[PDB]
RNA sequence: AACUAAUCCUAGCCCUAGCCCUACAAAUAUAAUUAUACUAUUAUAUAAAUCAAAACAUUUAUAAAAGUAUUGGAGA
């Protein structure tokens, strides 16, 4: 098994120069082992790419899909620690990069 | 296939020990010694090929006579249906 | 096994105005009733551990630890600090590179109090001007300014084992004096989060 | 089985070496009880390791690693208390030192002395140093229980120091089951008919 | 007495319970033989009690306060019985010379191995005893292949043997 | 006594005597709904009922009005990491009724600053 | 390194033990 | 007990056992011994230190005496059979 | 820097040499492993064939002299 995804989460930048703009914020949030097919998590997945935390949050909760009550399960988690260690000052200003 | 990720410890091998040092010596002991013993005779390892050489059939046949007497019943019984086998090949085709 | 014990035998009680101040000096020699015997028991083990000397010795322990911050030298800072004071420095630290410095202290250092199978700790007297910058993951600067000098001044109690003869003085912690000004704000914004109440409950 | 600083068959131990476990053994160089010289409680010099050249006190030997543990040396630091309110605190925890990464020391020179193996007039075998000839003798340890035999005060149930000691035996030819008979006064005067044991 | 069964009513409930060393093999032995009877059900007494607040404590999914007590009252016990033991093989052996209580023999099996028989005790005597006479106690001519397998699986385990230790070598030197 | 032997008697042979007991016995609480006076104890399973009743009425001096016995089997079905079936030791469990009117009831035993955070408290800068 | 000494024989008359019976049979013949 | 016909259960008291139970009142051995208590130095009896406590003795006595000869050797404490013993050293006929 | 995966070194073996060998309780041959009577109690034939003779039939091995003479559906 490889977890590499998580190493990316762990990904620590050099510390910005001064006159450097400030880096925007990257999260890796995976769920490992799920009792569901990739394919139609994959639906799901392929739907929401490049969408809004909001939007995505919004469309998640009146979806009838096991896969989506789990997806919006981990988007939330993700958006969880990414206020809490990844510095997002706004909880709305989040969107799905993949 | 895949191969190992980790490389074995480097080995150093002594080439002048006692063994590699005086391998041969005494090769010569019949011509230097009068030939009162055969180099055959410094031969040490199973007793029906000592100084003897022949094919498997041979070889397997040999053996038998030599250890057939201390040989198991068993490992007895096996070796006559080998040498059935040998010595078909051998002696008919 | 424990090299050091959790907390503080007697908490010296700073006066107001501290900051502003011979005069503190003697104030140890009135107070060296209370604490001069704790100074023998050091003495007794060591029989060098004088109040006037004991802040420099102390002081360079305490700007080193906070160097192998910006370097994250742990082993080093292990030595330097004691159990208990170590994670204190660097638990708030992780996934963080923060660039620390040292400007000239403002006023000397100098011993304040004392208290002691038999561990001693000592209370030291720093005001120091220091430049601290601590930037995220990605860098983004979070805290503090990179070249600022920011005057704090905070009592630090350093400890040893007086009992074993390998025994040093290693940094245990930090008493903050209630006059003392808040720490500087971080540059992110809070929020307090409201009450949570159950669908048939009300709000409070 | 690989043996581990965790006792045999602990909770770690099994976690250490599971059922199903088939790792390249470690080999370690067998000692024999003559050869073996370090035990818990002897004053030993470490030859190399984190802290060598300390002087320490065995607590615990794994002779089947040829391990020594001196409590307070070969110390790593972990935390101890780690929780979801707190973060820990650091403690300090000991490292196992192999047999040839200490030495014994002579107690009236403290030096990494090589000792051999003699016997005494007692016929107890002592440590005797190669060089400057010395009798180290065997360091005391208290009770695993941490019970000092004197201190120790009888409870419910135990008998007192005296009547252990006392010996009651009179040497006869007579059973226990014969005795008790004597003493209560048990008699049978039935008898089994003739049984042919086969 | 049925209060005999459990703990003392102020220990119910204590962590542990105070209790001393067991009984030592010389110290029975200084004892007398009615002493060491009369001993025996002391001992044993404490060990129902245990025995008795163990299962309790089972039933309840509780730990058994000071679970070392059983141990040392076994090892009492224990100790008690090789002492009477050793009195009475000592006594049977000089009025009878006999090294085993109960009369045996060495016999063979009909797999052809040599095992001590322990003589059993009829009402009828043996030869009166058809199934007795009925019990095999005879080795059968084919046997004699076996005993020869048996030899060379002797044999073949020392070779085994020989193997073992051959690749316990390689890693020592491997190892160091 | 357990796992040992016993001498086999014949028409006026000596009385069988046990001096010495390896009969072990645990008194356990009901798990069943049983009479008071009513107790249940957990035996060897060799040790017959008349025995129980010497053995209560002799060392332990207590006046038993009726016995009843019964055997557990013990479960088979619980398997090893082997896949080798595991069985529970049978143990025997006895209904013993007090007489001379004495009742029983079990006895109870076991009776950083949040507005400054990420920057450690030990931070005074 | 020293060679080892050559082999050497040992000469004479040896008579083998008859009863010993490791000895072959034909090593206990008159012609022998 | 023995079954007789039409398997009817018939006791047979010699066969019940009888549980002889010691006196432990006054008796000092309890389960367990202080940790004070020292412990002694094993010396497990044997046939010959049997012999050598009471069986020597008393033949020494007579030896010098002259008063010693092999029809008096149960005297001294020979038992030529052990039956009619309640407890028979061999063949075992008594329960622990 | 991705998931699924992959990575490894000893578990041990093999052949000769050397060496022959002579080393708990409880229950059980009844129905083995059933604590005491029943009911008497018990193994082993040329080794064959397969196979070779292109089938099959007598037949077909299992230190030098020497694979020679002899023997053989004179053929394997």
């Amino acid at each position: 098994i490889s977890r590499k995804w998580e190493k990316k989460n762990k990904i620590v930048y050099p510390p910005q120069l001064p006159g450097e703009p400030r880096r925007p914020a990257e999260i890796y949030h995976c769920r490992r082992q799920i009792k569901y097919s990739k394919d139609k998590m994959w639906y799901l997945a392929k739907m929401i790419r490049g969408m809004s935390i909001d939007q995505a949050l919004a469309q998640l909760e009146f979806n009838d899909k096991k896969g989506a009550q789990i997806i919006k399960e981990v988007l939330l988690e993700a958006q969880d620690m990414a206020v809490r260690d990844h510095n997002v000052e706004f909880r709305s200003n989040l969107h799905i990069a993949e | 296939a895949f191969v190992r990720l980790t490389l074995p410890p480097p080995k150093v091998v002594d080439r002048w020990n006692e063994k590699r040092a005086l391998f041969g010596v005494y090769d010569n002991i019949g011509i230097l010694g009068n030939f009162e013993k055969h180099p055959k005779e410094l031969i040490k390892g199973p007793v029906w090929l000592r100084g003897w050489r022949g094919n498997e059939l041979q070889r397997c046949v040999r053996k038998k006579k030599f250890v057939g007497n201390r040989m198991f019943i068993e490992d007895l019984h096996n070796l006559n249906k080998r040498i059935s086998y040998l010595y078909k090949h051998f002696n008919r085709h | 096994h424990l090299a050091c014990t959790a907390g503080i035998f007697d908490p010296y009680v700073p006066p107001e105005g501290d900051a502003r101040m011979l005069t503190q000096r003697t104030e140890r020699l009135r107070k060296n009733a209370a604490s001069q015997l704790a100074i023998r028991k050091i003495r007794e083990f060591d029989a060098n551990f004088k109040t006037k000397d004991f802040p420099e010795k102390a002081k360079d322990i305490f700007i080193e630890a906070h160097l192998c911050l910006n370097n994250s030298d742990h082993d080093r800072l292990h030595t330097l600090v004691t159990e208990h004071c170590f994670p204190d420095m660097v638990w708030d630290l992780k996934y963080k590179t923060v660039r620390w410095g040292f400007v000239e202290s403002l006023e000397p250092a100098q011993v304040v109090h004392v208290r002691c199978n038999m561990y001693g700790q000592v209370t030291v007297r720093l005001h120091t001007r220091q430049t601290l910058a601590i930037y995220d993951r990605f860098g983004r600067l979070m805290y503090g300014q990179e070249d600022v000098p920011k005057d704090v001044l905070e009592y630090v109690v350093f400890e040893r084992h007086l009992m074993n003869p390998y025994g040093s003085w290693r940094m245990h912690a930090k008493i903050v004096p209630a006059w003392a000004p808040p720490k500087q704000p971080i540059l992110k914004t809070l929020m307090i989060p409201g009450p949570q109440l159950k669908p048939w409950e009300e709000y409070e | 089985y690989r043996y581990g600083m965790s006792r045999p068959g602990s909770i770690a131990d099994k976690r250490k070496n599971p059922p199903w476990s088939r790792r390249r053994p470690v080999v370690v160089e067998p000692i024999s009880d003559e050869d073996w010289h370090l035990f818990c409680g002897d004053m030993v010099e470490i030859l190399e390791g984190k802290d060598a050249g300390k002087q320490g006190k065995v607590v615990q030997v794994v002779r089947q690693r040829n391990w020594v543990v001196l409590e307070g040396l070969n110390t790593h630091y972990r935390y101890i208390g780690r929780t979801k309110d707190h973060r820990g605190t650091m403690i300090a925890s000991e490292a196992p030192l192999l047999h040839h990464q200490v030495k014994l020391v002579d107690p009236v020179d403290r030096k990494p002395t090589e000792i051999q193996w003699r016997f005494t007039e007692a016929g107890e075998r002592v440590r005797v140093s190669t060089r400057s000839g010395r009798i180290i003798p065997k360091p005391e340890f208290p009770r695993a229980d941490g019970i000092v035999p004197e201190t120790w005060t009888d409870g419910p149930k135990d008998t007192s120091v005296e009547d252990a000691l006392e010996r009651t035996y009179v040497p006869r030819l007579k059973t226990l089951e014969e005795d008790v008979m004597e003493a209560m006064g048990i008699q049978e005067t039935r008898r089994f008919k003739k049984v042919y044991w086969y | 007495g049925l209060e005999e069964f459990f703990d003392d009513p102020k220990n119910w409930g204590e962590e542990k319970v105070k209790s001393g060393a067991s009984w030592t093999c010389q110290q029975l032995r200084n004892k007398s033989n009615e002493d060491l009877h009369k001993l025996w059900y002391v001992l044993l007494k404490e060990r129902n009690m245990l025995l008795t607040l163990e299962q309790e404590a089972k039933r309840q999914r509780l730990p058994m306060p000071s679970p070392e007590r059983l141990e040392k009252v076994v090892d009492s016990m224990d100790n008690v019985d090789k002492v009477v033991q050793e009195r009475e093989d000592a006594l049977r052996l000089l009025q009878t010379g006999q090294e085993k209580p109960r009369p045996g023999a060495w016999r063979r099996d009909i797999f052809g191995r040599i095992v001590w028989h322990k003589f059993k005790q009829w009402p009828i005597p043996w030869y009166l005893n058809k199934r007795y006479n009925r019990r095999r106690f005879f080795a059968m001519p084919y046997v004699d292949r076996f005993i020869r397998l048996r030899i060379e699986k002797h044999a073949r385990i020392e070779a085994r043997k020989r193997s073992l230790q051959k690749k316990k070598e390689k890693i020592l030197h491997a190892k160091f | 006594a357990r796992n040992v032997l016993y001498p086999l008697y014949q028409l006026g042979g000596p009385q069988l005597r046990v001096f010495r007991t390896n009969f072990f016995i645990q008194l356990v609480r009901p798990g069943t709904a049983q009479p008071e006076d009513t107790v249940q104890f957990r035996i060897p399973m060799e040790m017959t009922r008349v025995d129980l009743r010497n053995y209560l009425e002799q060392i332990y001096n207590v006046p038993v009005a009726a016995v009843r016995t019964r055997v557990q089997h013990g479960s088979n079905r619980r398997r090893d990491h082997k896949n080798v079936r595991i069985k529970k030791p049978d143990y025997k469990v006895a209904y013993v009724q007090l007489a001379h009117g004495q009742t029983f009831t079990f006895p109870d035993l076991f009776p950083s600053d949040l507005r400054c955070p990420g920057i450690p408290s030990w931070f005074g800068l | 390194y020293r060679a080892p000494p050559p082999p050497r024989r040992r000469p004479g008359p040896h008579s083998p033990d008859p009863e010993n019976l490791l000895t072959p049979r034909w090593q206990l013949t008159p012609r022998y | 007990g023995i079954y007789t016909s039409d398997r009817k259960f018939v006791q047979i008291k010699e066969m019940v056992p009888e549980f002889v139970v010691p006196d432990l009142t006054g008796f000092k051995l309890k389960p367990y011994v202080n940790y004070r208590a020292p412990a002694g130095i094993d010396t497990p009896l044997t046939a010959k230190a049997l012999f050598q406590e009471t069986v020597a003795p008393a033949i020494e006595k007579d030896f010098k005496e002259g008063t010693f000869d092999a029809n008096n050797l149960e005297k001294y404490g020979f038992e030529p059979t052990q039956e009619g013993k309640l407890f028979q050293l061999y063949p075992k006929n008594f329960p622990r």
